């Protein structure tokens, strides 16, 4: 399921600002 | 509000009323900021409330009130070395001069040796994202509750000519009514043409920002459609483990929305998710209204929203003041303020 394929990533917690 | 209910449109005049007289007020303290309104030795500095890259947000408590508020510490040598002095002089300046019920309160504002210090209000119930994430997804109505809060706080900044460019779930916070407080104004710039900075978070992005294209405003209104999208689905309409793999991702524009979506939230999606800048909900000749009028939002008063008379979804479990259950915890590390005055020119106007 794509919820599963979510929990299973590296981006499901705290994500931070970016800039150049 | 009575007459928005009692004849749809007839509120636009007192609207755009409304609307002259908060950038009146918002002119006033754009062009004379506040300046040095409160000092370190004032707080008891209780526990970080969150982390980021150039410094944290701390739970204080003010001595001579017992207020508490939340107060975020910037390292001026690290905003210096990442090239970031510019957005860091937008953020406290536009922070300190707009008034929303939406948007986090700044109370003081001062610096010293080391670093830069912006107190707000503390918003005690957490980050949408701590209860999104817990409870997975939020229901149609719960979304649209929140969702409203942001048309209505973008249809502010927009008309003071002010861009976001931070909208998410992290930067979203719970107040004791349930209602938003929208925080981190680390993007936000004041800008009547088109700008270019790459700065957001990647899977908030829209694509004109992604392809060095030069943007407006209506990146904004892109990351609200991912707003909604990922309070109603659970997850964000495009992700990954790597942020060039979203990039990858968003210019496709290709988006897939969960079997359970209504169909009038399938439809205001591909219209704020919309690659094409003639297309986009938000930023075409009707602006706002197209998103205020599209039929996910036709149970939304929008003038009961404004004014908080809305029962809220749910309210955060709140134990006492100073409170922090609604919050992860953090390491602690000791703030050092050195002898030596650090980049005392780059931020005189702070
Ligand atoms: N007024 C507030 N009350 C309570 N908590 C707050 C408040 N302002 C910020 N926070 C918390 O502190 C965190 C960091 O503040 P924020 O202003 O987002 O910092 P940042 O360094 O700019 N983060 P980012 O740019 O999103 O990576 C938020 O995500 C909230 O958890
Ligand atoms: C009610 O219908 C009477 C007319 C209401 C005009 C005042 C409403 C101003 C608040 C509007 C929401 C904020 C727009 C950003
Ligand atoms: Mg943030
Ligand atoms: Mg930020």
């Amino acid at each position: 399921t794509t919820y599963a394929d979510f929990i299973a990533s590296g981006r499901t917690g705290r994500r931070a600002s970016i800039h150049d | 509000g009575n007459a928005a209910a009692a004849c749809k449109g007839s509120e636009q005049e007192s609207v755009k009323e409304f609307l002259a007289k908060a950038k009146e007020d918002f002119l006033k303290k754009w062009e004379t900021p506040s300046q040095n309104t409160a000092q370190l030795d004032q707080f008891d500095r209780i526990k970080t409330l969150g982390t980021g890259s150039f410094g944290r947000v701390m739970l204080v408590k003010h001595k001579e009130s017992g207020n508490h508020y939340a107060m975020k510490i910037l390292d001026k040598q690290k905003v210096v070395k990442l090239k970031q002095i510019e957005h860091t002089l937008n953020e406290k300046r536009i922070l300190q001069a707009v008034n929303f019920p939406f948007l986090v309160k700044l109370e003081f504002s001062f610096k010293d040796n080391s670093n830069l210090y912006m107190v707000m209000e503390y918003v005690a119930g957490g980050e949408m994202f701590s209860h999104l994430r817990r409870i997975g997804r939020f229901s149609e109505p719960h979304a649209r509750f929140y969702a409203a809060q942001i048309v209505l706080t973008f249809e502010y900044l927009h008309s003071l000519d002010l861009i976001y460019r931070d909208l998410k779930p992290e930067n979203l916070l719970i107040d004791q009514q349930g209602y938003i407080q929208v925080t981190d104004f680390g993007f936000a710039k004041r800008v009547k043409g088109r700008t270019w900075t790459l700065c957001g978070t990647p899977e908030y992005l829209a694509p004109e920002i992604i392809l060095s294209k030069g943007y407006n405003k209506a990146v904004d209104w892109w990351a609200l459609g991912v707003l909604i999208y990922e309070m109603a689905a659970g997850y964000p309409p495009f992700f990954a483990d790597q942020p060039i793999q979203i990039y990858e991702k968003i210019v496709s524009g290709k988006v897939r929305f969960p079997s359970h979506f209504s169909s009038d939230l399938k439809d205001l999606l591909r219209n704020l998710l919309q690659v094409d800048l003639t297309k986009r909900f938000g930023n075409l000749k009707n602006g706002v209204n197209d998103i205020k009028n599209h039929k996910w939002f036709a149970t939304t008063d929008w003038i009961a929203i404004y004014q908080r008379k809305v029962e809220a979804p749910f309210i955060p479990k709140f134990k006492g003041p100073g409170d922090t259950s609604n919050f992860d915890d953090y390491e602690e590390e000791e703030i050092r303020v050195s002898i030596n005055e650090k980049c005392g020119k780059e931020f005189t106007e702070f």
